[PDB]
């Protein structure tokens, strides 16, 4: 049954109404897509929306890509979506996290200028 | 704004068991959107987060002198969050304080309940 898959797509594409009503409908925060990627994992980092309607339904801001070991956090900050990060980060997405690649987020940030986040990031730890 | 109200301490024997209780009223969203935590501060010492959960209650962080001694949880739906304190020491003598824990690390706040008070007797 595909409440997975429709969960995740809605929220790759920033449809925060159709993630409600999922969401509503018992949908699974933490039900991983065909990737085993779950919502928040592949959620529009531009959606600051879609990450805390997520996050108040009870998903995990800590999963990491089964392959990349990217975390929410990496992906909101290599995007620079400050208001997206502040979400998470918020929710207990840790910042001393790397990637496959030993990267933080605060890396990705300051290698691409996203000035904004970087010293969010600078200053949390 | 969040209140916070603290229970669940008093006096033990060493090897002991305690469950501390923060109860959360006021803006209820702000506590279930973010990660909680346990901090305790002994006498003489500075402050420090003992205990971290994240807003969806099944991810944790522990400060290794108390890892597998205490569990933290939540119960989202009645805005708790609990320590579970096994195997207590004389040297988990402190008052226990539950505030917001934001990357499950220490937050920087002016805003701190009473306490709990924590005495652990060989």
């Amino acid at each position: 049954e595909p409440s997975a898959d429709w969960l995740a797509t809605a929220a790759a594409r920033g449809r925060v109404e159709e993630v409600r009503a999922l969401l509503e409908a018992g949908a699974l925060p933490n039900a991983p897509n065909s990737y085993g990627r779950r919502p928040i994992q592949v959620m529009m980092m531009g959606s600051a929306r879609v990450a805390e309607l997520l996050l108040l339904h009870g998903a995990e801001p800590n999963c990491a890509d089964p392959a990349t070991l990217t975390r929410p956090v990496h992906d909101a900050a290599r995007e620079g979506f400050l208001d997206t990060l502040v979400v998470l980060h918020r929710a207990g997405a840790r910042l001393d996290v790397r990637d496959a690649w030993g990267r933080l987020p605060v890396d990705l940030a300051e290698e691409l200028g996203h000035r904004d986040v970087a010293r969010y990031l600078r200053a949390a730890a | 704004q969040v209140q916070l109200v603290e229970s669940g301490g008093g006096l033990v024997q060493a090897g002991a068991s305690l469950r501390l209780s923060c109860a959360a009223s006021g803006s209820t969203y702000m506590f279930s959107i973010s990660a909680m935590g346990w901090y305790r501060q002994a006498p003489g010492k500075q402050r420090e987060l003992v205990a971290a959960i994240t807003s969806g209650g099944g991810d944790t962080n522990y400060a290794d002198s108390v890892k597998g001694r205490f569990t933290i949880s939540r119960d989202r739906a009645k805005n708790m969050v609990y320590l579970q304190m096994n195997s207590l020491k004389p040297e988990d003598t402190a008052v226990y304080y539950c505030n917001f824990a934001p990357g499950l690390q220490s937050v920087r706040s002016g805003s701190w309940g009473q306490g709990t008070q924590v005495t652990v007797s060989s």
